[PDB]
């Protein structure tokens, strides 16, 4: 996935 | 959405609360550092948009447009902030104190400097404080989509400065005045930012400067 | 001299500024062939460009500037202008731009050359319905643009984006807008002068790459106020 | 610079 993407759910 | 059930007073102190922290400069080349503190600071930014009151209660498809959308704003803001008890001088880090002839061993970023340094003189002629600070970066965050909630929020954080500039003593002829010149920044802040972009993808085309995988990926949605 | 006008005489002096709206060289009676219409706008655009400047010497506060400051402003703000000015036109028209009476581009026809500035120009346009943008207004954000171009004669510019404010103030206060009602409504009207910004400098690049590609036959002006953004 | 001579009167 997006590196952005997945920082905002982690 | 906790936004709109936020009175101003505690709108500034979460956004205050928000707050990421100031990073220093690293080695592990002038964008070899840059580069490397931005992306850290990215990672910060992201943490902050989490916490901005009514981001959360976007989609993630929209919170990854906005972010995708202003993050170098965000970076410029904070790093025009930061400079302002630094005449001719970007405090891009404590560390990493810069004037405009360093951003000529580059091409394209001594432009970018003087619009950044020009910026940083106008909020220090301004006395722009802290508070109006963080409702200027949240408001670039939420208005970076060129593209009701959001206006709802927006609405709010302009309540939110409109009170700052009312406990300060300023008029209502003050308060619009001092708004508008803010906010006309903020335009200021939008050119810099494309100009950077535009430089930031040129460089990596021109394969000199090794940009991080989330700035690739940031980049890459401009 | 400008600073010495109410908010009544700012607005009246700005809407005896505005330039008319021009038609393009589109032949109606004659199929149109698509790869001519950046043939179109160029020559519109070339033409439009008299009118901004003579619209701009007529702008309370501009002449008082020096004339480097003058071309600066013009120089920085020109693609900003004729965009608000087409956002403005294409109220009316929902789904298209209007960039003239005669010529009225549509969605599809971005895809033929420009589509993600399309849709940005659209959304632009759209928001402007959805506030009910009024013809004051628009003369009042549009004198700012020009004056809020120049990111690097300081004071005065200051004084009459003041000035401006007032009068866009003046003018919510008029219709019936609450106090509260009238900060939003700048604060909104102000943020959309951000993304007409950006708008203008994705313009810009887009035209770097069709001047570049030998697709957009440009006059001697244009390509000055081209070559003024590096 | 063609601006400059549009820009009299
Ligand atoms: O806080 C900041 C602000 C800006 C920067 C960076 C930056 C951004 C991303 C990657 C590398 C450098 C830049 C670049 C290069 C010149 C300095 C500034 C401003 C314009 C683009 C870095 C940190
Ligand atoms: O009223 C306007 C506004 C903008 C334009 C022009 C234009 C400007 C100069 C030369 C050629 C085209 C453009 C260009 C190209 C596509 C349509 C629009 C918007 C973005 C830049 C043309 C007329």
């Amino acid at each position: 996935h997006k590196i952005l993407h997945r920082l905002l759910q982690d | 959405s906790l936004a709109l059930s936020l009175t101003a007073d505690q709108m500034v102190s979460a956004l205050l609360d928000a707050e990421p922290p100031i990073l220093y400069s690293e080695y592990d080349s002038m964008m070899g550092l840059l580069t490397n503190l931005a992306d850290r600071e990215l990672v910060h930014m992201i943490n902050w948009a989490k916490r901005v009151p009514g981001f959360v209660d976007l989609t993630l498809h929209d919170q990854v447009h906005l972010l995708e959308c202003a993050w170098l704003e965000i970076l410029m803001i904070g790093l025009v902030w930061r400079s302002m008890e630094h005449p001719g001088k970007l405090l891009f880090a404590p560390n990493l104190l810069l004037d405009r002839n360093q951003g000529k061993c580059v091409e394209g970023m001594v432009e970018i400097f003087d619009m950044l340094l020009a910026t940083s003189s106008r909020f220090r002629m301004m006395n722009l404080q802290g508070e109006e600070f963080v409702c200027l970066k949240s408001i670039i965050l939420l208005n970076s989509g060129v593209y009701d909630h959001i206006h709802r929020v927006l609405d709010k954080i302009t309540d939110t400065l409109i009170h700052l500039m009312a406990k300060a003593g300023l008029t209502l002829q003050q308060q619009h005045q001092r708004l508008a010149q803010l906010l006309l920044i903020l335009s200021h802040i939008r050119h810099m930012s494309n100009k950077g972009m535009e430089h930031l993808y040129s460089m990596k085309c021109k394969n000199v400067v090794p940009l991080s995988d989330l700035l690739l990926e940031m980049l890459d949605a401009h």
